[PDB]
């Protein structure tokens, strides 16, 4: 009725996630499916607690929109990709009605606004690419990642494969995106390793995750290029069932809480960054 | 066939007067390329509406958009020249009051996407992501939107924005800016252009407004300049009826757009050079 199922996943400081057996301070309880062995199905919902910027999004939402929640974690893939025709991740639990929205670091686009509504935009994102400082690149249209054997020896670049970002280079540069897949990295935490310890060159990925970074890198080494440019501008978005009946109430209380000064809050408390 | 109406702002809609035999003189764009021009009927007291010449950012979406959804469409210029606010009764003027009222089916200008508006009409994914920021004349020296000549504000420093405007709401809904808003409320400007003239003609010191327009002036107009950065985040959508067929595939041809670069192109084509 008016307590609804929504999916969310981990992604530093959007949303964190820590274990408790009271969830307290600014989190909120949310249960993480977690199989007993691998030759089974079954599994146990284990409690944890989210907290970050989306989660105080939700919060907000929850008492202006006047819903209850159960938040779970995504289990199922991650953001969201569509394979052999179906939707995983975040926008999968959508899609298959396992979640009413789903909330976090979720990138609005065209292939998943066929599927989902989006709410508006909330935190600007897009594609960044990050280097260590003085990486002369002039943006995903540079030569160097165009045409990368154009070059001795070869720039190395590489994305956490199977979300937006690496969606959009397979669409638009074939090439620069099948030279790409050697150096998929697994994670962001991987991919900064890999920057400083000169094993890449670049990193491509959600603006918003590289500027948070950026600002909290220890000595200020690595840096979006362009002064944190983005391709591809775009925003994350609650992703909502198609047709929901949350969406107009969800946008109008977005956007009051942007008029109304509530955002400078939260975007102060979370994505403020030292560099 | 839609009706479309817009709204003077270069760099995203150019006005200009026709040639003597009714049709727009034949341009190219810095890259080389012709550029497209579409016939506005508008304005120039009596309102003696005159068909003149439309280009620019948001008249090149405009052409996309009829392209790609398959559409015939007439463009406009507001008949008031405002953008569109809600003034016992209440009242929207401006592109949004033409919307409202069938005078257009669609807004195609740098119109901000804001709560006021969004209750009554749909708005596009963002088309455009900027902000707000402030033009002065080269020389004047404030910090920013926290600078005591704006806080703490008296008549040796004039500041406003437009009337009937976004920016003009943006300040009216927030209390903690109720010590700016009255300055403003008493010199805010009937169309940016005038405003920026004001602040060439040091009549004007300080002009809050869109960054995306702002930063333009002043990349032309060597002796204006912004303060800074954005102390506010702002975007512009296209303007459609809440039961407009169009809506959905305006928004993903906007995402589209973004996503493929064809927005980056308008955007060196039009904005920054
Ligand atoms: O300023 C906002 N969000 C914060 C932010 C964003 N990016 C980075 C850091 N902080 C402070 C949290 C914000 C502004 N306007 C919103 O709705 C209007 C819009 F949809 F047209 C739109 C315009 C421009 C940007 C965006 Cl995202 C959306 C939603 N959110
Ligand atoms: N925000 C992205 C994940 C990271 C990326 O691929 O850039 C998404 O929603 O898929």
């Amino acid at each position: 009725d008016n307590h609804l199922s929504i999916v969310t996943l981990e992604e530093a400081p959007f949303v964190i996630v820590e274990d408790i057996e009271t969830c307290v301070r600014n989190t909120v309880p949310c249960r993480k499916f977690v199989k007993i062995n691998n030759s089974t199905n079954e599994g146990m919902n284990v409690k944890k607690c989210c907290k970050g910027f989306c989660i105080d999004i939700l919060k907000k939402l929850s008492r202006t929109v006047k819903f209850t929640y159960d938040l779970y974690l995504v289990t199922n893939g991650k953001h969201g990709k569509k394979v052999n025709n179906v939707w995983n991740g975040m926008i999968g639990e959508v899609v298959y009605q396992r979640a009413v929205m789903a909330v976090g670091s979720l990138t609005i686009n065209e292939e998943r606004s066929e599927v989902v509504d989006f709410s508006v935009p909330f935190v600007e994102t897009g594609i960044s690419v990050m280097v260590s400082r003085g990486t002369q690149v002039t943006g995903l249209s540079d030569k160097k990642f165009q045409r990368p054997h154009d070059y001795s020896p070869p720039f190395r670049f590489g994305t956490v494969p199977n979300g937006s970002t690496e969606r959009n280079i397979r669409n638009n540069y074939p090439y620069m995106h099948q030279y790409m897949t050697k150096f998929n990295q697994k994670g962001v935490e991987d991919a900064l390793v890999s920057l400083k310890t000169g094993k890449l060159d670049a990193f491509i990925y959600d603006a918003a995750v590289l500027n948070y970074k950026a600002g909290r890198d220890e000595g200020c080494k690595l840096v979006t290029i362009g002064s944190g440019y983005i391709f591809a501008t775009t925003g994350y978005g609650i992703a909502l069932q198609k047709g929901s009946p949350w969406k107009r109430q969800i946008d109008l209380a977005l956007l009051q809480f942007v008029g109304d000064g509530e955002m400078e809050e939260l975007e102060t408390l979370w994505l403020t960054g030292i560099c | 066939r839609l009706k479309i109406v817009t709204i003077h702002q270069e760099p995203f809609v150019y006005v200009k007067p026709t040639l003597s035999d009714g049709t727009c003189k034949e341009e190219f764009t810095v890259n080389g390329d012709p550029v497209k021009k579409v016939i506005c009927t508008g304005p120039n007291s009596p309102r003696h509406t005159v068909p003149q010449c439309c280009y620019g950012f948001c008249i090149d979406l405009l052409i996309k958009l009829a392209r790609t959804m398959n559409f015939t469409y007439e463009v406009h210029l507001v008949a008031d020249g405002k953008f569109g606010t809600q003034e016992n009764k209440k009242e929207w003027n401006g592109m949004m009051g033409e919307l409202l009222s069938g005078q257009a089916d669609m807004i195609v200008a740098p119109l901000t996407i804001n709560n006021e508006r969004a209750q009554y009409i749909e708005f596009s994914k963002p088309f455009k992501y900027q902000g707000l920021t402030i033009l002065v004349k080269k020389g004047t020296r404030i910090t920013g939107i926290n600078d005591p000549r704006l806080r703490n504000p008296s008549d040796k420093f004039i500041y406003a924005t437009v009337k009937q405007s976004s920016v003009d709401i943006y300040f009216r809904r927030q209390v903690e800016l109720s010590t700016m808003y009255r300055h403003m409320e008493k010199h805010n400007y009937e169309s940016a252009a005038e405003a920026i003239q004001a602040v060439r003609d040091n009549k004007l010191h300080a002009f809050i407004w869109d960054s995306a327009v702002l930063e333009f002036e002043a990349s032309q107009k060597c002796d204006l300049v912004t303060t800074g950065e954005l102390f506010f985040r702002s975007g512009f959508g296209i303007g459609m009826r809440k039961d407009s067929p169009w809506k959905q595939n305006v928004s993903l041809s906007i995402l589209k757009s973004h996503e493929n670069g064809f927005m980056e192109d308008l955007d060196k084509t039009w904005v920054r050079y």
